[PDB]
RNA sequence: UGGGAGAGGGUGGUGGAAUUCCCGGAGUAGCGGUGAAAUGCGCAGAUACCGGGAGGAACGCCGAUGGCGAAGGCAGCCACCUGGUCCACCCGUGACGCUGAGGCGCGAAAGCGUGGGGAGCAAACCGGAUUAGAUACCCGGGUAGUCCACGCCCUAAACGAUGCGCGCUAGGUCUCUGGGUCUCCUGGGGGCCGAAGCUAACGCGUUAAGCGCGCCGCCUGGGGAGUACGGCCGCAAGGCU
């Protein structure tokens, strides 16, 4: 807005783990406001997850998320006639706002059947470094280095 | 083989030339923008010369180049920082001079100039 | 720093006297204005005229590269 | 009489930086150009570098709210020829003065003629782009012309849109150049704000657009039109009235 910075809206940590950034997950899941079932997908894959990895998938997507997180995007600048890709160093709150957004996003890309199997499946990969997931990330990140001749027209 | 030469920077509006030379003066490589791979405005840019610079240096150097003095001649906003990316290439960089040309009112420019 | 102060008597038309003529030239070989040598008006123009009949002697510059 | 400053004007010499092309060395895949691109130039070796040579034009910093000039206008350095102008001393002539229809001379740029010159730039022109179109704005080339000599041409936002000379009418701050006694005082120019006063207002105000005297030019609604006719000038385009 125009006025002065907006607030950054501190959500109540979840009732299983008792994370903050399990609740953010949750809302993405959440469709139509369904937190019951947008609650249930996620800790249902926590436990496909588990069966097929016996490390506390609390890490798993702990991790899956960093390897998510995107450094570097590019932004359009438009100055003069031509608007330039111009890339900026992501800001952290966007960063978790970026990785919150395409796992669910490459997850309802899986194809597999069951809500929380794609959900978990999309868990893991990141935390090992595979799937589209990474590839937004990925592809991003180096557009942008594809661009670092942009980088004096920041903000 | 040498290792100490010369290396002179032409920038210009339009882009950024770095050709680097023997001590007499005679040119041993040279790189400028196209070279790496950009076509228009986008070479009239510092990144630019940053790796015209760089890929200037690095192939220079390959000849044995290990010192150069540097010379600048022109008002380009890629100008500096392939002075940088020198410097922070692997050359000592003997010293620094800006031999830009500017006559005592002689010649007329075109008409984007008045 | 003006340079005036920096010397005492001294001839306008000493058009010969490079050590001390060549102290108005900024390193870069130009001539320097009077904000900068504390020279007043019919001063400073004399200068000049005296630096550069040397500048063509060959003893000043017409200007200099510049180092860093 | 004695001085002073100054791109005042004219002739002849002359000094360095840059652009363009030629020659030589080295060197490689693009340079150039734009808001972005393209024409265009480049493996027949360009761009950026070094070295040497030729030619033309304009004189960077100094330089500036500066200076000189009646005006247009004048800017590297040098010398010669020459003009106007200012200050002081208050030496000489003793009203010899101001203005000025006519006349005459000067007159930036473009343009004309003759003979040179021709690097950069650049009307017309060709090309490439933007556009619905683009006989244009931007880009790549490019002819006259811009430069010199001698002739014309005589117009303009030739402006301070303010004719010239003189006398009278608070000052303040800045700047150029002089004289003094050197704090400062006085002459002459260049700007600024402002006394009273003027002015339709905006504004001017010791550089008047203020109070006055003299003389010249000039205006009398707009357009038609600075056109037609005649006359003069001119090689012509066109000028004057
Ligand atoms: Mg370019
Ligand atoms: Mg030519
Ligand atoms: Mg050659
Ligand atoms: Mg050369
Ligand atoms: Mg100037
Ligand atoms: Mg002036
Ligand atoms: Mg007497
Ligand atoms: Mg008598
Ligand atoms: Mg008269
Ligand atoms: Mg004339
Ligand atoms: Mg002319
Ligand atoms: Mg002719
Ligand atoms: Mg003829
Ligand atoms: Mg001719
Ligand atoms: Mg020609
Ligand atoms: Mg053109
Ligand atoms: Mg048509
Ligand atoms: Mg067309
Ligand atoms: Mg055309
Ligand atoms: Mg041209
Ligand atoms: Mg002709
Ligand atoms: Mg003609
Ligand atoms: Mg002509
Ligand atoms: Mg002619
Ligand atoms: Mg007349
Ligand atoms: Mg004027
Ligand atoms: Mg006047
Ligand atoms: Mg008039
Ligand atoms: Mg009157
Ligand atoms: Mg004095
Ligand atoms: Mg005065
Ligand atoms: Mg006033
Ligand atoms: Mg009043
Ligand atoms: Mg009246
Ligand atoms: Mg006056
Ligand atoms: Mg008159
Ligand atoms: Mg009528
Ligand atoms: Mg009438
Ligand atoms: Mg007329
Ligand atoms: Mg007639
Ligand atoms: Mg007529």
């Amino acid at each position: 807005a125009r006025r002065r910075r907006a607030e950054v809206r501190q959500l109540q940590p979840d009732l299983v783990y008792g994370d903050v950034l399990v609740t953010a997950f949750i809302n993405k899941i959440m469709r139509d406001g369904k937190k019951n079932l947008a609650a249930r997908i996620f800790y249902d894959a926590c436990k496909i997850i588990q069966e097929k990895t016996g490390q506390e998938p609390l890490k798993v997507f702990k991790q899956a998320v960093e390897n998510v997180k995107p450094r570097m995007e590019v932004r359009s600048r438009r100055v003069g006639g031509a608007n330039y890709q111009v890339p900026m160093e992501v800001s952290p709150r966007r960063q978790q706002s970026l990785a919150l957004r395409w796992l669910v996003q490459a997850a309802n890309q899986r194809p597999e059947r069951r809500a929380a199997v794609r959900i978990a499946h999309e868990l893991m990969d990141a935390a090992e470094g595979k799937g589209g997931a990474v590839k937004k990330k990925e592809d991003v990140e180096r557009m942008a280095e594809a661009n670092r001749a942009y980088a004096h027209y920041r903000w | 083989q040498v290792a100490s030469g010369r290396a002179y920077i032409h920038a210009s509006y339009n882009n950024t030339i770095v050709t680097i030379t023997d001590p007499d003066g005679n040119p041993i490589t040279w790189s400028s923008g196209g070279v790496i791979g950009y076509k228009g405005s986008r070479k009239g840019t510092p990144y630019a010369a940053q790796l015209a610079a760089l890929d200037a240096a690095k192939k220079a150097m390959a000849y044995g180049m290990q010192s150069v003095d540097v010379i600048v001649r022109g008002t380009g906003a890629g100008r500096e920082q392939a002075i940088r990316a020198l410097q922070a290439s692997g050359l000592q960089v003997k010293s620094i001079v800006d031999d830009t040309p500017v006559p005592h009112n002689g010649c007329r420019p075109k008409k984007k100039f008045r | 720093a003006k340079v005036k102060a920096t010397l005492g008597e001294f001839d306008l038309r000493d058009y010969r006297n490079v050590e001390v003529l060549k102290r108005f030239l900024s390193e870069t070989g130009k001539i320097l204005p009077r904000r900068r040598t504390g020279l007043s008006a019919k001063e400073q123009r004399i200068l000049a005229k005296t630096i550069k009949r040397a500048r063509i002697l060959g003893l000043l510059p017409f200007t200099e590269k510049l180092v860093r």
